[PDB]
């Protein structure tokens, strides 16, 4: 899209047309119709939450303090 | 021995006693003026005789019944106190009363996952 004195182009990403895009939509409609689920990446998130998850178990500190809530 | 003699004339009874712990306790403070060596938290060594010889005559018989209901006190709120512990085994019911749930103003403040019946 050009102006006067100013010009801009709104570049795609990836490619586009009409039959990949009805594939990737294939794809994530087949995704939907199954209960198939992908993992995230963060293996950060994934090394500190089973680290707080086996720290945080079996610790009987409530019944231990006498604390009520 | 009132409620021996009402039971034995072939009625049932209530025995109603307010506090159990202060039978113990009141030997304690006895058992060592008697020359008798100590046990395990202080208690006098026949804490379990002195308790079994009560609670073991106030029961129910062929020819009369005594139902009756106790008040234990349980001291420092510790339930493995020589004491409690040793009284646990003498009852048909136990209901066990906790600091915790009366703070929370739910009276009466029963612990259901420590009472328990036969």
């Amino acid at each position: 899209e050009v102006q006067p004195g100013n010009v801009t182009v709104l570049a795609d990403t990836a490619i586009r047309g009409q039959d990949l895009d009805e594939a990737r939509a294939m794809e994530a409609k087949r995704k939907a119709e199954e209960h198939i689920s992908s993992s995230h990446g963060d293996v950060d998130y994934a090394q500190a939450s089973a680290e707080l998850a086996k720290a945080i178990a079996q610790l009987r500190v409530i019944e231990l303090t006498k604390k009520a809530m | 021995t009132m409620a021996e003699k009402f039971r034995d004339e072939g009625r049932d009874v209530l025995l109603f006693v307010d506090n159990i712990y202060r039978y113990t306790l009141a030997g304690t403070e006895v058992s060592a003026l008697l020359g008798r060596m100590p046990s395990a938290v202080g208690y006098q060594p026949t804490l379990a005789e002195e308790m079994g010889v009560l609670q073991e005559r106030i029961t129910s018989t062929k020819t009369g019944s005594i139902t009756s209901v106790q008040a234990v006190y349980v001291p420092a709120d510790d339930l493995t106190d020589p004491s409690p512990a040793t009284t646990f085994a003498h009852l048909d019911a136990t209901v066990v009363l906790s600091r915790q749930i009366a703070s929370l103003g739910i009276y009466p403040a029963v612990d259901p996952l420590d009472s328990t019946s036969r």
